[PDB]
């Protein structure tokens, strides 16, 4: 039993859903720590495609 | 609304075909995707600002 | 003319053509600059712009004059294997390997077919070769242009520099917005055969750079793999079908095993059974037990 | 050497598994509860947050034999032992 | 109407001198336009207010020339006497919104925000739902729920 | 500065359960109130060692770095020392 | 060209492009006793090679005399493969061990096993992969009947 | 010791509170609510939708999604039309005063959930 | 599917005290001392401008 | 005006259908024409149903359960107000529209006379006090479209603005069956009605008593009286690829 | 293109009403939506969410998110059945990539049709010999399709 997304905006606004409190986190975007803190290992170019 | 997945047999349909659910189990069965049961269909929120 | 479209059509074509940058075959069997059957791209990395622009025409024209070496005596052994050889029966045998052919049943290949069919591939061969010679005869001193692929052989290829700025304290009084920087040309080597000479020589380029410049290598090149429909067979679905219960988290190391999956090669005779009952109960042909089975008449 | 996501990671995920149960005994693991089985001794473990359902809380989810309330105001004037 | 706070009164002259962030926005003066064209009245204040300020945003980054000297005050006079002149008008408009929006509402069924007058319906300032419990500038206290201005049917 | 990113870490009724406390219940109880190897006695237990029956059964010697809880009661059984002080 | 040449009918050869990055120090990691750990660090971040290889190659005879890839496989083949299909080419990047030796054996594998699955619609009809139709709801001309 | 009590007498006005009935958390002056009791949305709640605000003693949360789920006036039941505020919308059934919302209890830590 | 119901209830105990007995185990979030200088003792918090991420 | 002599140039106008649908991009003269229509037949003295915009029925306030229609659904507010301005509108030819098919016996207070014509039908409907005129209506819009029906001299121009929206679904969802069933208590009923809120099968246009009457007479063919000249709304908000949300002011 | 809002305001001191000014959180910005992050005075975890500027405006992302997700299914007057490769039509019997793996393929340009395969929409009244064959009844009636070549009241006669 599963539901169809809504197509009233007041089903999503009524709809018990939690905002964000804590630190967003990402599964490949934490090891680089903050946007002002973003780690690079390599200092390749950001359009380096690999072969 | 509120419904329930339906799921089609190849043996019941008087044309027979592969489905796309048992094709998603042979992908998942291949390359090792975790199913998530509890993942809703409602939920399905494109990132718009980088999409 | 004017150009006005549905948006949904531009949210397609936006995503697509940046999911799609890197799928790209470079090494096809076809004409010049763009058919290759290796490819050396050679990223060089320095910190000042006009460091890495002058490595660029050193390494450039140091592959120039070897690339033109390396092919020329390529060149000379294409043009004796075009004059005439012996065809090799390892080759004429795998021309006559498969069951059925195109036109059903057995396709006899006699030794001139099979020899038709490798000198159509050798005057591709001198055609690739002859763009790689006469490209490397073009950048005179006088008029030169080592970033255009029709000119020059190898081309040079401009890659935005990798730039990340800083912002510190230069004490609460003022901050200072310094950025380490460094800058990027790729060199693309594209050859018509690969050669472990050229190889070799491209990895050895590592010992004679510039200050504080170093390199990287790429390399793309053609390799035939194996479908082995034995080891992967192509079955039918099994009666009672997996389900979601064997996706769960932690099922890829308890419910499932690696391909490919061990089927066995090994049996045993019952006690009643035939040449043509083991062969049914194998699903295999009698004269197919008995070519395996050859030591037990 | 498998790198990168514990996805990867298939025989050391089995390898890790058989060991934790080949040191550890039954009579060690059975003493570890969670947490709502320690907050059963409490007079009152459950109640509803006021995030979804705060209207189904009824007065017989207050265990009201362990106070003693005034009789004028009506809180709570001490608490038993 | 959804603003219903409490709100802050500004002088009509830092209203005006917003120009075209605010006051002269062609996006509110076109539907302040649609307000007096439905009731069938004359955009009259309206206009000559849009075409003072077209041509004042027309010659808004040009410098003034360096004033020599002059024996009388004469031209000094006479810029200072259109400068008041254009004032007044805007005066007259910031007036004509005001006035023309109330009698709109008191039409509509349409709660104002907080403190503010209806001359038709709440002469004193109509106070709905405020973090103070009493009036403001009437030291008394409200009622629950909030006052009913108009009748109930729609 | 970082948002709750400080190195140096109250009463409400409807969020008892649910605030400075787990996630969820089926969660086990934290590393502090369990014995992890042969020990020759700790001088104080760490603020988040939930606070379970047997704390108020035994009240052998409760330490929190000092606090020394001599009023044990069944209203403190379910979260840890943090809430408690 | 290098790579293994199967002569037997159940054996097929697909011609496939390998890209990998092969790279080493020679400024300040060139020789130290730093140099064991950072050249081991190069080599697993460039532990990836990219299997590509064209349905086009695919679509050949086999060693039965039947087609290798027909359309009903290639249909199958790009709906086990979503995203690893992009422009006519099936791209594999393979990350899983360190070396880029085992990388390749890795892909390999997975090449043949997402090939096999494929071929079962050479099989029948009740294996080739279903057409999804956006079919409308029924019409206002259907519904004023209701 | 006074802790515990606190805590047993904060649990104890909380409960109180779910079970009182509040007042109306829909404003009389705006559309659709505006109308009289005996057409519109009146009507719907008094034959179909009576029990149903009578039993989760009208919270601002249950009524308003019992207004989602009736669909006979929905979507623009909740969004159109203007609800009494938070704070407002706790007041206790019989409120009929702006002061009653400052005259509850402040001892107890129901953090805005007393009567 | 081969591990279910108690099987999986008393793995997961047993894991649990697997992870407890290990003392020294490193749990610490990589954030909280990544403000470290090596070549003063100026003390540096990560996210602001006293702190450069690249040297 | 003329249709009985005129009936085949009608139906070669109309390729056979029962009338016209005036389609187009938004903001053209779509419902400015359908204006002049009914300029052009009323002032022909012809009978002119006229729904000035069709989201007062579909998209309208509140919708309400058909008294003596099962499983159908009534507009209460948009059809007193059409209840009422079509009986002024054409009181000059509803005044000699006799009933044929319509019961005699109608619940009638002290005071007030029971109709004889499809004017004073009309009056009986949208003339009421609150609640009493909720079902009023219900019997009369039913029996206002059993007359028009079985009229076959009479030519009856229907004009609708809006026709896209009565082709599909009304804005309204059918409610929950909690709230018919009945409950004791909240906490113990095997229902989240109070809790989570949730999207039902949305009410198509055909379930409402007017639309009912309407889609009877253009199905049947044996009506060969009634024109529907009619239009479609593009009056529809803007979406292209993304949406915020929308500035109040 | 949308003339929405999709950022949120910065942080600055406590706004009032006033003319072209609204205060921070307020019932009319975002439908209401920032009366969970809002206070009306004028707990360190409860209180830190609302004022920092990283975590509003990932709120704002997941509801604008929302309405673009209601009004992108509030078009779909279809719905996607998988019908197998033999009862299909011309159009669909092509190898067909997936999303975001080719060019945006045109349906037939043969035929002079250049429209995408996947915002084709067929209807229900022409596939009821391959949805319902098992009725046999014609649940469906037979969509009326209008004469182009009649001569209508459009064409002046
Ligand atoms: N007087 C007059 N005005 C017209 C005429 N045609 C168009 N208009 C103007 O055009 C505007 C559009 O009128 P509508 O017919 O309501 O537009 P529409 O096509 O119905 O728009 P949607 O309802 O959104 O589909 C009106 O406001 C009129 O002022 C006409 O023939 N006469
Ligand atoms: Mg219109």
């Amino acid at each position: 039993v599963d539901q169809t997304p809504f197509e009233e905006d007041q089903t999503w606004l009524l709809h018990s859903i939690p905002v964000q409190q804590l630190e967003m986190h990402h599964h490949e975007k934490d090891l680089q720590d903050l946007p002002f803190i973003n780690h690079e290992q390599f200092p390749r170019s950001l359009e380096w495609n690999a072969p | 609304g509120v419904h329930r997945v339906g799921y089609t047999h190849p043996s019941t349909l008087p044309v027979p075909c592969a489905q796309r659910w048992d094709l998603r189990l042979a992908r998942a069965r291949i390359f090792q995707e975790y199913i998530e049961e509890k993942a809703p269909g409602a939920w399905q929120l494109e990132d718009e600002r980088s999409m | 003319f004017p150009f006005q479209w549905k948006t949904e059509d531009w949210y397609e074509y936006e995503v697509a053509k940046v999911r799609n940058r890197r799928f790209v075959f470079e090494n096809t069997e076809e004409d010049g600059i763009r058919g290759s059957e290796v490819t050396y791209k050679i990223v060089l990395e320095g910190f000042w712009d006009h460091h890495v622009m002058k490595l660029a025409e050193d390494v450039c024209m140091f592959l120039k004059d070897v690339g033109r070496q390396i092919v020329e005596e390529k060149l000379v052994a294409v043009r004796r294997l075009l004059q005439g050889g012996a065809v090799d029966p390892e080759l004429l045998a795998a021309f006559n390997c498969a069951r059925a052919g195109p036109f059903g049943g057995l396709d006899e290949y006699d030794k001139e077919e099979v020899a038709n069919f490798l000198r159509s591939d050798l005057r591709r061969l001198e055609e690739q070769c002859l763009s790689v010679i006469n490209r490397c005869n073009v950048p005179v001193p006088g008029a030169t242009n080592i970033y255009d692929p029709h000119t020059s052989w190898p081309h040079v290829e401009k890659l935005e520099p990798w730039v990340r700025m800083a912002e510190f304290w230069t004490s609460e009084m003022s901050t200072a917005h310094y950025e380490f920087r460094k800058f990027f040309r790729v060199i693309i080597c594209k050859l018509p055969f690969q050669s472990t000479e050229f190889e070799k020589r491209m990895y050895d380029i590592r010992h004679w750079l510039h200050r504080q410049t170093s390199c990287e290598f790429h390399t793309i090149y053609r390799r035939n793999v194996i479908h082995d429909s034995a080891v992967f067979p192509t079955e039918h679905d099994p009666a009672t079908p997996t389900t979601h219960e064997h996706h769960r988290m932690f099922s890829f190391a308890l419910d499932w095993q690696s391909a490919p999956v061990n089927r066995l090669s090994t049996d045993t005779v019952h006690e009643g059974e035939s040449w043509d009952a083991v062969a049914q109960r194998l699903g295999c042909s009698v004269g197919e037990l008995k070519d395996a089975n050859a030591e037990r008449e | 050497s498998p790198h990168g996501y514990i996805r990867h990671f298939e025989n050391e995920v089995r390898d890790l598994l058989q060991y934790v149960d080949g040191v550890t005994p039954w009579k060690q693991a059975q003493k570890i509860r969670t947490y709502w089985e320690v907050r059963s001794h409490h007079p009152m473990p459950q109640f509803n947050r006021p995030e979804v359902a705060m209207h189904r809380n009824t007065v017989g989810l207050l265990p009201a034999h362990m106070w003693e309330t005034d009789k004028k105001t009506g809180k709570v004037k001490s608490v038993k032992d | 109407n959804t603003f219903l706070t409490s709100s802050v009164a500004t002088p009509p002259i830092s209203v005006i001198r917003t120009g075209p962030k605010w006051w002269a926005h062609p996006e509110r003066m076109v539907r302040q336009k649609l307000m007096y064209f439905t009731l069938g009245v004359d955009q009259l204040p309206l206009r000559r207010t849009a075409v003072i300020q077209r041509d004042l945003q027309r010659f808004h980054m040009c410098k003034p020339p360096p004033r020599v000297g002059d024996s009388t005050g004469y031209k000094r006079s006479r810029a200072a006497q259109l400068n008041t002149w254009y004032r007044r008008i805007q005066y007259q408009e910031y007036h004509m919104q005001h006035l023309f929006t109330r009698h709109v509402w008191g039409l509509l069924r349409v709660y104002p925000g907080n403190t503010t007058k209806i001359q038709g319906k709440a002469d004193d300032g109509y106070v709905g739902y405020d973090s103070v419990p009493f009036h403001r500038y009437n030291r008394a206290p409200l009622p629950f729920p909030a006052r009913e201005l108009y009748e109930r049917r729609k | 500065y970082p948002f709750l990113r400080r190195p140096h870490i109250n009463p409400s009724a409807p969020y008892f359960w649910s605030f400075m406390t787990a996630k969820s219940q089926m969660a086990f109880l934290p590393e502090e109130n369990y014995i992890t190897g042969d020990w020759t006695g700790k001088f104080f237990v760490s603020k988040r060692q939930v606070y379970t029956l047997q704390h108020a059964t035994s009240g052998a010697k409760v330490r929190v770095k000092i606090f020394e809880f001599n009023s044990p009661s069944r209203w403190n059984i379910g979260k840890e020392m943090n809430t408690l002080t | 060209r290098i790579g293994p040449i199967g002569l037997e009918p159940h054996q097929f050869n697909v011609p496939a492009e390998l890209g990998f990055v092969e790279q080493y120090d020679n400024l300040q990691y060139k020789r130290y006793d730093w140099q064991g750990w950072y050249q081991r660090m190069l080599d697993v971040h460039n532990r990836n090679v990219s299997l590509r290889c064209r349905i086009c190659d695919l679509q050949r005879l086999d060693g039965n005399g039947v087609q290798f890839v027909d359309m009903q496989t290639e249909r199958r083949l790009r709906i086990l493969a979503q995203h690893r299909v992009g422009m006519g080419v099936l791209k594999l990047d393979a990350d899983k061990y360190e070396d880029q030796a085992d990388n390749v054996t890795f892909g390999t594998t997975k090449l043949s096993e997402l090939l096999a699955d494929a071929r079962k619609a050479q099989l029948g009809e009740e294996y080739w992969p279903s057409v999804e139709l956006k079919v409308r709801k029924p019409s206002g001309q259907s519904k004023a009947h209701y | 010791l006074d802790r515990h009590r606190a805590l047993a007498d904060s649990l104890r006005a909380y409960v109180e509170f779910s079970t009182s009935k509040r007042v109306e958390p829909w404003d009389a002056r705006f559309k659709p609510f505006d109308r009289i009791e005996k057409d519109g949305v009146y009507v719907l709640m008094r034959y179909m939708m009576e029990e149903k605000l009578q039993l989760c003693n009208y919270h601002h949360r249950p009524v308003k999604r019992l207004f989602c789920n009736i669909g006979l006036m929905g979507p623009q039941i909740t969004t159109k039309a203007r609800w009494k505020p938070y704070r407002f919308a706790t007041n206790p059934a019989g409120t009929s005063k702006a002061e009653r919302m400052y005259q509850r209890d402040k001892t107890v830590y129901t953090h805005g959930h007393n009567d | 599917k081969t591990v279910v119901g108690t099987h999986q209830k008393m793995l997961q105990r047993k894991v649990t005290c697997f992870q407890y007995n290990q003392y020294g185990l490193f749990k610490t979030p990589y954030y909280r001392l990544a403000n470290v200088d090596r070549y003063h003792a100026v003390q540096g918090v990560a996210g602001t401008r006293e702190w450069v991420p690249y040297v | 005006q003329h249709w009985h002599t005129k009936r085949s140039v009608l139906s070669s106008l109309t390729n056979g259908r029962t009338g016209f649908i005036v389609d187009g991009p938004t903001g053209c003269g779509k419902s400015a024409l359908m204006c002049q229509v009914v300029h052009f037949a009323r002032s022909r003295n012809i009978v002119t149903l006229y729904v000035p915009d069709a989201k007062v029925w579909t998209h309208g306030e509140w919708c309400w359960p058909s008294t003596i229609l099962p499983g159908f659904f009534d507009a209460p507010d948009a059809a007193r107000s059409f209840l009422k301005y079509f009986a002024v509108a054409n009181r000059a030819t509803l005044t000699s529209w006799k009933l044929r098919c319509t019961p005699k016996d109608l619940p009638t207070e002290q005071g007030e006379r029971q109709p004889q014509n499809l004017y004073e039908l009309c009056e009986w409907g949208h003339r009421a006090v609150a609640p009493a005129s909720i079902d009023r209506q219900s019997v009369c819009v039913k029996f206002l479209m059993d007359e028009l029906s079985e009229e076959k001299k009479l030519p009856v121009v229907i004009v609708v603005d809006g026709w896209n929206l009565f082709s599909h679904e009304t804005h309204f969802r059918y409610p929950h069956p909690d709230f018919l069933r009945g409950l004791a208590s909240f906490n113990e009923s095997s229902t989240d009605i109070d809790l989570y809120p949730q999207e039902l099968p949305r009410i198509p246009a055909s379930r409402l008593s007017f639309v009912r009457g309407l889609n009877k007479m253009i199905l049947s063919g044996d009506d060969p009286n009634k024109f529907f000249i009619t239009c479609t709304t593009r009056d529809f908000k803007p979406f292209d690829g993304i949406s915020g949300f929308p500035n109040v002011e | 293109v949308s003339t929405g809002e999709f950022d949120h305001p910065p942080f600055q001191f406590r706004q009032r009403h006033t003319f072209n000014t609204t205060p921070l959180h307020d019932a009319n910005r975002f439908g209401g939506r920032t009366a969970y992050l809002r206070e009306i005075g004028p707990k360190k975890q409860g209180r830190r969410f609302k004022k920092d500027p990283r975590t509003v405006q990932f709120n704002v992302d997941v509801w604008c998110a929302q309405q673009t997700l209601r009004k992108r299914w509030k078009q779909r007057d279809w719905e996607v059945i998988e019908i197998p490769f033999r009862l299909v039509p011309r159009e669909q019997q092509r190898v067909i990539p997936e999303l975001y793996t080719d060019i945006p393929q045109m349906t037939d340009p043969a035929r002079n049709d250049f429209s995408n395969i996947r915002n084709k929409v067929y209807d229900r009244e022409e596939l009821q010999g391959v949805l319902f064959p098992a009725a046999g009844a014609m649940l469906y009636p037979p969509l009326q399709r209008v004469d182009k070549q009649a001569m209508t009241l459009d064409k002046y006669l």
